């Protein structure tokens, strides 16, 4: 009912950020959306004088059959200045975490005078027929890294009763996501839900504890190829830049002589007391890994065929913070790229979870075809960073 | 009198920190002076300016040639940006057809949009008196001034204000506006079409705009932006290629300058060796010689560009098809149509810079280059006729690394067709000779050694002259390739040439890898397997190459 002042950071300019072409049924999705909440004052139409612009496209949620309106607010979040809690560290110990949708409630705080002009967007037109319809919001947007940050008083307010009730639950807030962590049955969890729902009202199943880290796993095997020792002996010098006493001098002390690959080999009693050793160091975790808020945390993902991908989060190399596999299939069977997405979506909100914020991504996959169809199957009202490595790692096997 | 509705003003700044233009006044002749003034006077009594006294400390510059011609690139260099009027151009393939087009003149409406009244004292402008011996007239504009940054954008957003009630009121009508002109299409009766244009001339009067009551002079066929619009079909502005006894870079420049833009419409266009002649001369006077390849490809546009070739318009009830060819050389073109053999568009896409690629590579790029366009143009993917296999396509994206994808498409048997040229095994093969390769190379004399030893004791090691690591590395995978029979399995440490075998190029600008290529396709199976280096595994012997 009062507005906060807000500005940019010094020296920098608001964002002015190309309108990337849409589809007609996202361009008539965006003008029923864009229209009723003209009606209803959450934004309004702007001239010629305002010269920044944020891309929007839409899209469509879960379990839902009604278009949904996106803006990627990410040039603006970074060049908006940054606003002043430590991250829940008891979220991703939780048992069972709810992602609840409360960006409905930022549309009741009105935005700054000044600022508004700064989350200018456009709808475009077809074959730029029409100079396309512009708005400007004059309350807080979804996806703006202000908006939680104004609201977070007026969400304490909220939230007051229902954590002074269950002290056991944790609650956290990441842009227009309500994170719920608990302990509690599925069906307890579920009506629980409903309660905090319906608790906000009148104002995605996740378990993070099915998630571990992954080890580095060696083969055990009765007989050996040359082959199958060349893989390990490969692995096993590739681990050895995470762990230290790697050794696979006895191991390639079996490849003396050029045999046929498909020839087997026994093992000595040296190599299988080194290979011993190699799974006993592997076995455990890695030494002097820790998190550094001040850095980025950086993803890895590699395709590894039959809808099975690997992705690693670091911030140094040979240091993973995290490791895992997303092998789900859900309508995404004959498209890499949804795979690819979901997945994406996926390792953010783990990330989100963990730490707090999102990795910059390095996907397998050309520019052009990531840029030009990884809208059609975003589901998240954030957006991470990403970029594209072009040549193929050698080490995709090695987590596979 | 009747009531004119005030057009609402746009608040206009400066850029932050600036201030307003201060520039000396030309100084004019006696007759340049006298025509400035009855100009100026005219101006003055229609509205258009005004005096100001003494205060105002700014100046722009003015001319005649008569014409008045006020210089404002100071004013430009100082003014906010704006948003940009238009984001890009329409394309004549995404019109519709419309049995009436209509062009109305609403020129004077451009005099008759108002200025911010506290930003027309960074107008003004002095006429210099005769002989100097009075101060100038001194005038500011209170209408958005011809040649400042913001007056297209103004009058756009205006015009487009003004005409929201009557193209709302009115959806059987499209109304279009470029520059001082609209557009006004209909399906309706002509009877009915003229009615409704007589009915924007009221409402365009209703704000104070003129429209002339005189038949407009634009008529059809509409020349512009380098197209000829038709009633029921599209082109391009006639295109000749010019008789050139000998051709220099801006004749290059503009050869390519026709081919490329005659390429939407034409189809088969090829423009790859004229703009290799073009390839790092900097030089715009400088001739080149013309190659033998440059000449059967001007020829052969010569013989596309014989006959003139027409579009059509886009009918939004019939499906959307593109279709592709390959031309060779990383070369490809390809038509947009929804009838077979009436074209709505053509184009062709051009592989990136790249040391290697492959065909499926390049298809997919064009793939998303015309699913770009086609989205801008007409607001929907196409479907594509491809010239892959289905199968080819699956094997490909379900064995590659990347992520890749392509939109609905079916195939179509039209030569050269994608293929896939090689295809390297997954596990080792049984049987098959087993090559331990390796190379090596001196930094500082670059003399080399490549080779490789077998399970069956074959051996070779041959002496390199000006190499590198790298490229010795290739050469042993290559030697073991030309020794082997049509299975081998190949054992190499070279993280280099996996990089690129792994990527799966079928052409390189490297010759020894095209010819490890030529040697893969001849193979029946192949198996690459890699080791780390100087571990001590046995076969892989870098001591042979290092003597
Ligand atoms: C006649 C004209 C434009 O046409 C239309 C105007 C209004 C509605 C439909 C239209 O097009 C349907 C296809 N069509 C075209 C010609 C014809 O006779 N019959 C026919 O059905 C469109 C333009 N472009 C490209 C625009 O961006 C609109 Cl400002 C023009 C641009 C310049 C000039 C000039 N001189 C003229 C333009």
């Amino acid at each position: 009912i009062e507005t906060v002042p807000v500005k940019l950071k010094p020296g920098m300019d608001g964002p002015k950020v190309k309108q990337w072409p849409l589809t007609e049924e996202k361009i008539k999705a965006l003008v029923e959306i864009c229209t009723e909440m003209e009606k209803e004052g959450k934004i309004s139409k702007i001239g010629p004088e305002n010269p920044y612009n944020t891309p929007v496209f839409a899209i469509k949620k879960k379990d839902s059959t009604k278009w949904r309106k996106l803006v990627d607010f990410r040039e603006l979040n970074k060049r908006t200045q940054d606003f002043w809690i430590p991250h829940p560290a008891g979220l991703k110990k939780k048992k069972s975490v709810t992602v609840l949708d409360v960006g409905d409630a930022y549309f009741s705080v009105p935005l700054d005078e000044d600022f508004r002009k700064y989350t200018a967007f456009t709808i475009p037109s077809i074959n730029n027929e029409t100079p396309g319809i512009r708005y400007q919001y004059n309350v807080l947007p979804q996806g703006w890294k202000g908006s939680p940050a104004i609201f977070q008083s007026s969400m304490t307010k909220i939230l007051e009763p229902f954590k002074k009730q269950n002290p056991d639950i944790v609650i956290y807030q990441y842009m227009d996501d309500l994170y719920v962590g608990s302990d509690l049955e599925i069906g307890q969890h579920r009506t629980k839900i409903e309660e905090l729902r319906q608790h906000l009202l009148r104002w995605y199943e996740l378990h993070p504890d099915k998630w571990t880290v992954q080890p580095i796993v060696l083969p055990e095997k009765d007989s050996w190829t040359v082959n199958d020792i060349q893989k390990l002996v490969g692995k096993l010098n590739w681990a050895s830049q995470i762990y230290p006493g790697i050794k696979v001098r006895q191991l390639s002390k079996l490849l003396r002589g050029t045999k046929a690959l498909t020839e087997v080999i026994p093992l000595t009693e040296e190599a299988e007391l080194e290979l011993a050793e190699n799974r006993e160091i592997l076995k455990e975790p890695v030494h002097g890994v820790y998190y550094d808020p001040s850095k980025d945390l950086i993803a890895e993902i590699q395709k590894q065929g039959q809808g099975q991908w690997t992705y690693q989060i670091y911030q140094e190399p040979f240091k993973n913070l995290k490791t895992g596999k997303y092998a789900r299939m859900r309508g995404a069977h004959t498209n890499d790229v949804k795979q690819l997405t979901e997945a994406v979506q996926k390792i953010t909100t783990e990330s989100i979870v963990i730490w707090g914020k999102t990795p910059k991504f390095k996907l397998p996959i050309q520019k052009e075809t990531w840029e030009t169809w990884w809208t059609e199957y975003w589901q998240a009202t954030w957006i991470p960073e990403w970029e594209f490595v072009n040549t193929p790692p050698l080490v995709k096997l090695w987590y596979q | 009198m009747v009531p004119i509705s005030p057009i609402e003003t746009v608040p206009v700044k400066l850029k932050p920190g600036m201030d307003g233009p201060k520039v000396k006044q030309w100084p004019l002749t006696e007759e340049k002076i006298k025509a400035l003034v009855e100009i100026c006077t005219e101006m003055e009594k229609e509205g258009k300016i005004s005096k100001i006294g003494p205060e105002n400390p700014y100046n722009t510059p003015v001319f005649a040639i008569w014409r008045k011609l006020v210089d404002f690139r100071e004013l430009n260099k100082r003014t906010q940006d704006f948003w940009e009027v238009q984001l890009g151009i329409p394309h004549p393939a995404g019109l519709k057809k419309k049995k009436s087009v209509t062009v109305l003149d609403v020129g004077d409406a451009y005099f008759s949009v108002p200025l911010d009244e506290d930003f027309r004292k960074y107008t003004a402008f002095t006429i210099p008196s005769i002989n100097n011996e009075t101060p100038g007239i001194r005038y500011q504009y209170n209408v958005l001034p011809q040649g400042w940054k913001g007056s297209p954008a103004i009058f756009q957003s205006s015009m487009t204000k003004i005409l929201e009630p009557f193209a709302a009121q009115n959806p059987d009508i499209v109304i279009y506006q470029y520059m001082d002109d609209l557009y006004v299409g209909s399906d309706l009766e002509i009877g009915q079409h003229r009615t409704k244009i007589e009915e924007l001339r009221q409402h365009l009067l209703r704000w104070g705009l003129t429209t002339p009551d005189k038949k407009h002079q634009k008529e059809p066929p509409f020349l512009w932006m380098g197209y000829e619009l038709h009633p029921d079909k599209w082109t391009v502005q006639p295109i000749v290629l010019p008789e050139k006894d000998s051709w220099t870079v801006n004749d290059i420049q503009k050869l390519v300058g026709k081919l490329n833009w005659a390429s939407q419409i034409y189809p088969g266009i090829k423009v790859r060796q004229l703009s290799k002649l073009l390839r790092g001369t900097k030089a715009l006077t400088e001739v080149i010689p013309l190659t033998e390849e440059a000449e059967l490809e001007l020829a052969e546009n010569r013989e596309i560009l014989k006959e003139p070739v027409h579009g059509v318009y886009y009918d939004p009830s019939k499906d959307l098809i593109a279709e592709i060819q390959k031309q060779g050389q990383g070369q490809w073109t390809y038509q947009i149509y929804q009838e077979p053999f009436k074209n709505l568009k053509t184009g062709k896409y051009a592989r990136m810079r790249g040391a290697h690629t492959n065909d499926v590579k390049q298809l997919t790029e064009a793939v998303q280059k015309i699913t770009t366009e086609s989205i801008v143009i007409w607001g929907k993917t196409p479907k594509f006729k491809l010239p892959i296999q289905k199968e080819t396509w699956e094997t490909w994206w379900t064995e590659y690394w990347q992520a890749t994808w392509i939109p609905e498409w079916e195939f179509v048997n039209t030569p050269p067709l994608v293929k896939l040229w090689y295809q390297l095994e997954k596990e080792p093969i049984v049987g098959a000779e087993t090559f331990y390769v390796d190379g090596a190379a001196n930094r500082e004399t670059k003399l080399g050694k490549a080779g490789y030893v077998t399970n069956k004791g074959r051996q070779k090691v041959v002496p390199l002259t000006n190499t590198t690591n790298q490229k010795t590395e290739l050469q042993a995978i290559y030697l073991a390739l030309q020794d082997s029979g049509l299975e081998v399995n190949i054992v190499t440490d070279s993280q280099y040439a996996l990089g690129i075998i792994q990527a799966q190029p079928d052409k390189s600008e490297s010759e020894l890898v095209n010819q490890i290529i030529e040697q893969l396709i001849k193979k029946e199976k192949v198996y690459l397997a890699w080791v780390p280096a100087h571990k001590g595994i046995g076969g892989n012997e870098q001591v042979d190459k290092l003597v």
